[PDB]
């Protein structure tokens, strides 16, 4: 019916901008408290400020919650276009509230930046002006249109960044898995806003009679389906704008999804298995052993050490060493568990030799690779 | 001749290469099943559009394989079957050549742009997260004056993980662009001609410390040879390597170039405290920047030597007050009155003078050395006056005088 209205609101927004900023440039071309401005800017978009970590912070809390309610608004409805008054509709109005600061967080950036006709281009000042014009224009009409509102999800990127400017990714496999994770997720639930835009609106060369009624829960679905080239086929896309969209989907996704899913399994199995620390026995005698530790010389060792003809005597033995144990090692270990522990760590560390408890250990043994490149070396 | 670089030739084969044979597949499959199996007088046939049979083949190039729409014409599936043979092989090894192609692309490219009288410092050589961040610490430390200079960073590296967290962090002051000293452009993406200062840092931990000061020193012969003025300051590994840096045409220390050779300062701290047992730690302590941070689980000892700890050496410009003072009268007014240790002044050519005798008379802006808690300390000796402050008992209340 009218959702035209309703993208020429971003067109005007983005075009008058635009030209704004190439006049003023033409301009200072043919012919102080600015720098102020933009450092404070600058600072308070970077969480350098306490009132820029507060900033930040509802940067990323409101991202999240515009994110659900347009998944409500997308899960609750059939036409895309959708005749309703304002005043009644709940989620349109707290959706105002959260593109009003969304639309000063926008200024905010916009002083803060070094080129104006780049920032003008960003990626998230196009999610600004396919978000923020079409909220008021569902004030001024009885109506709203789920359309372009669906790039909200892409406001999810930013999240890798503010917890950054908020110091908490601490470590670099952190700081890439958090990057993966969200760039993922960001991107899928994207793409399927997209495709249920495209098949719920239909072919507009085919006057919108070439439509298929999707949920956005199916889009989200199929595009996991095709990602991982699984294709069940029980949906598909039959609109061409669905089709072709499938298609430029397949070229890209395929390639982030096999490198993402590896990564994130490499990432998730880089943990150490063999930390904790060792805990004393009433009484009980404990030696810990470092130095040269392999199945064969902890063979060697246990053989002669647990030797069934010795006495009876009650000593446990403490491995602690760099190396994660080899397959015929972490058999042997577990056969002896109920007197023989292992740890990954070193006797240079005085926390190793706390998490050992070596304190209270009866004695250390210190073995040597007798087969070493150099002897010297291994003394 | 346009396709100028191997890449791009590369691109250009994959990508046409790629649609042409896709295309083209699309065309026979829409023939076969359009045109049915003439072995059954084409009775059995599919009325695909081009575009459905173009669709099909992404669909199965990708192994995708919806089943919406399939061949079933005879020639369409034996097509079928000859079409993923051959293009599983291309579309698996086409993607991610692409992929590698498009993602070769250097990200830290573009020019440093000069804001209205802001100073900026080039610093280049071993640039890594460990080095960047041992000298921003003290280097942006929060217990200096607030001076508005930008560092930025030159190098061939893309930066790693921590340093791009390191840099965005500080992305209103720091910057970091890919490039070489070695090359007159990249000089000129810094616009080091108007750069306040370049230092050039050296990899402590290098194999050869001989070799990286060559290095070094060419870099410091390229900066020169780019602009003469350029005050540079060059870590050298070596004491032996320095003679030949200062045969650089246009090295000059009475202009403020100066070479941090880490060998020649080791060996005369360790040397002077072979003459004064604990010196090296006392002078070290001295040059840099660490804030004084009790916590109750220090012994005395600790709490002291913590508080010694919190000093660094601070240079200011004498009042008015001191002038034709003797040395020894200006050491005895800062420590008693100001609460400052005063142990060095520039005296008129000028030069430094350490702990200098009665006949050296005080002289107006005479500039002393200080040793202090904060610049905010050695203030003090700016704004003394006479009159006006010579009774200010409460230290911290001294500002400008009306005398
Ligand atoms: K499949």
């Amino acid at each position: 019916r009218q959702w035209y209205s309703f993208l020429a609101s971003s067109l005007v927004t983005f075009g008058s901008g635009l030209v704004v900023i190439i006049i003023y440039r033409i301009v200072l071309w043919l012919c102080g408290w600015m720098t102020e401005a933009k450092d404070w800017a600058g600072e308070l978009i970077s969480g350098q400020t306490t009132t820029g970590r507060i900033l930040v912070g509802l940067v990323f809390l409101l991202s999240i919650a515009s994110l659900i309610i347009y998944f409500i608004d997308a899960s609750t409805n059939t036409s895309v276009e959708t005749c309703l008054p304002w005043s009644s509709s709940t989620t349109q109005q707290v959706d105002l509230a959260f593109n009003v600061f969304f639309m000063i967080y926008f200024f905010i950036r916009f002083v803060a930046a070094n080129d104006k006709l780049w920032f003008w281009v960003e990626l998230f000042s196009f999610v600004d002006y396919f978000t923020i014009p079409p909220s008021f224009v569902a004030i001024y009409l009885d109506r709203n249109w789920l359309g372009l509102r669906f790039l909200q999800a892409l406001r999810l990127m930013s999240i890798p960044d503010i917890l950054t400017y908020l110091n908490v990714l601490k470590t670099s496999t952190l700081i890439r898995l958090v990057q993966l994770v969200v760039s993922f997720v960001s991107l899928w639930l994207t793409a399927a806003g997209f495709l249920h835009l495209l098949e719920n609106s239909g072919d507009p060369f085919f006057d919108f009679g070439n439509a298929q009624h999707l949920t956005y829960w199916e889009c989200l679905y199929f595009l996991m389906v095709t990602m991982s080239t699984v294709g069940f086929g029980d949906i598909f896309a039959t609109t061409v704008l669905g089709r072709t969209f499938v298609v430029i989907f397949i070229m890209i996704f395929i390639g982030l999804f096999a490198s993402f899913i590896p990564e994130i399994a490499e990432i998730l199995g880089k943990r150490q298995k063999y930390g904790g620390s060792y805990k004393k026995e009433r009484g009980k005698r404990h030696v810990v052993v470092c130095g040269y530790i392999t199945f064969d010389s902890v063979s060697n060792f246990l053989k002669d050490f647990l030797h069934k003809d010795r006495e009876d005597v009650d000593v446990e033995i403490v491995f602690l060493h760099k190396g994660l144990p080899g397959l015929e090692l972490e058999g042997l270990l577990k056969r002896h568990f109920t007197q023989v522990e292992y740890f990954w760590g070193s006797v240079m560390d005085a926390n190793d030799l706390e998490r050992v408890k070596i304190q209270e250990a009866d004695a250390c043994l210190v073995l040597a690779n007798k087969y070493c490149q150099d002897p010297d070396q291994e003394d | 001749n346009v396709l100028k670089t191997s890449t791009l030739i590369r691109l250009v084969q994959l990508v046409v290469s790629f649609v042409s044979l896709w295309l083209t597949a699309a065309g026979f499959l829409h023939l076969l099943e359009n045109s049915g199996d003439p072995f059954f007088d084409f009775g059995n046939a599919q009325h695909l559009t081009y575009w459905e049979c173009l669709y099909f083949l992404m669909v199965t190039m990708s192994t995708v394989g919806f089943g919406d729409i399939f061949a079933t014409t005879v020639l369409g599936r034996t097509f079928v079957v000859i079409f993923i043979m051959i293009f599983i092989g291309l579309f698996a090894s086409f993607i991610p050549e692409i992929a590698e192609i498009l993602g070769k692309r250097q990200k830290y490219g573009g020019s440093y742009k000069k804001e209205r009288g802001k100073r900026h410092v080039v610093v280049c050589g071993y640039i890594t997260f460990d080095s960047v961040s041992n000298f921003l610490k003290d280097f942006l430390h929060k217990d200096r004056e607030d001076v508005d200079v930008e560092i930025v960073f030159l190098h061939k590296g893309l930066p790693g993980l921590e340093l791009e967290g390191l840099l965005k962090r500080h992305f209103t002051q720091v910057e970091y662009f890919w490039g070489s000293v070695m090359d007159a452009n990249d000089l000129e993406r810094v616009k080091i001609q108007e750069a306040d200062a370049c230092l050039v840092l050296a990899n402590k931990y290098c194999q050869d410390p001989d070799q990286e000061d060559a290095a070094n020193i060419m870099r410091v012969i390229s900066i020169k040879n780019y602009h003469s003025d350029i005050k540079v300051i060059v870590q050298l590994l070596q004491y032996h390597n320095k003679a030949y840096l200062l045969n650089i045409p246009s090295w000059d220390w009475k202009r403020g170039d100066d070479a941090v050779c880490v060998a020649e300062l080791k060996l005369g701290f360790i040397a002077q405290s072979c003459l004064a047992p604990g010196f090296s730690t006392l002078m070290a302590n001295l040059f840099t920047m660490r804030s004084y941070k009790p916590t109750p689980e220090m012994s005395q000892w600790q709490t002291d030597y913590m508080r010694g700890t919190g000093m660094e050496m601070y240079t200011e410009y004498l009042s008015s007050a001191f002038n034709a003072l003797t040395f020894p009268e200006a050491a005895e007014l800062c420590f008693s009155k100001l609460k400052l240790l005063l142990l060095a002044i520039e005296v008129r050519e000028s030069t430094l003078a350490i702990n200098p005798g009665p006949k050296v008379k005080i002289e107006n802006a005479t500039q002393g050395f200080f040793i202090a808690e904060s610049a905010e300390e050695v203030k003090r000796a700016f704004y003394y006056c006479k009159n006006c402050h010579a009774n200010v008992s409460d230290v911290r209340q001294i500002k400008k005088c009306k005398c």
